[PDB]
């Protein structure tokens, strides 16, 4: 037994593309 | 030229903590926080167990978005906790393979992937981002053939 953890299941709003973070970071 | 950042080893106790004036590992500027989301997006792309699962569609047709979602759920630790360790992020990857991929990763291959996300914060803490840009430039050498072929013409 143990804690339920923070483990999510699935989403597409928080996801990060290799470019969606580069077009703002580069 | 250059060399790999790791081969199997990295650390076994890596972690980060916020300042006493803060409530999360999030940056003071949204312009600087961009370096961090880019950096994690590059380390999750180097994990082997997840890469094979999207190529074999073990998560269905939605696995192509579950791929980019795995860095998005780890980035949220830094936005809501004032301290995070490699053990926190590793469980966030191990469960992300079992929650819909039906795949266990007891090979500990997620360990070196978690320790890399921790060091993205250490570099962004003093405005450094050289490895975050490097992995982003080295990532494109196979997107020009594994997604859309292109005849090169580079000559410096």
């Amino acid at each position: 037994s143990g804690s339920q953890h923070m483990r999510p299941r699935f989403n597409r709003e928080n996801k990060v593309s290799p470019a969606d973070a580069a077009k703002k970071a580069l | 030229s250059g060399s790999h950042m790791s081969t199997q080893y990295i650390d076994e106790t890596a972690f980060v903590q916020a300042e006493q004036g803060k409530t999360n590992l999030m940056f003071s500027d949204e312009k600087q926080q961009a370096r961090f989301e880019l950096g994690v997006s590059m380390v999750i792309y180097k994990w082997d167990a997840l890469d094979v699962a999207v190529e074999n569609s073990w998560g269905g047709p939605d696995s192509a978005e579950k791929r980019d979602w795995i860095t998005g759920i780890v980035v949220d630790l830094f936005k809501n906790e004032k301290v995070v360790d490699a053990a926190l992020i590793e469980e966030t990857l191990l469960y992300a393979m079992i929650d819909e991929f039906e795949t266990n990763v007891e090979d500990d291959s997620a360990l070196p992937i978690a320790v890399e996300v921790i060091n993205i914060y250490n570099d962004c803490f003093n405005l450094n981002y050289n490895k975050v840009e490097k992995l982003y430039l080295e990532w494109q050498e196979k997107q020009r053939t594994k997604k859309s072929k292109r005849v090169v013409h580079i000559e410096g």
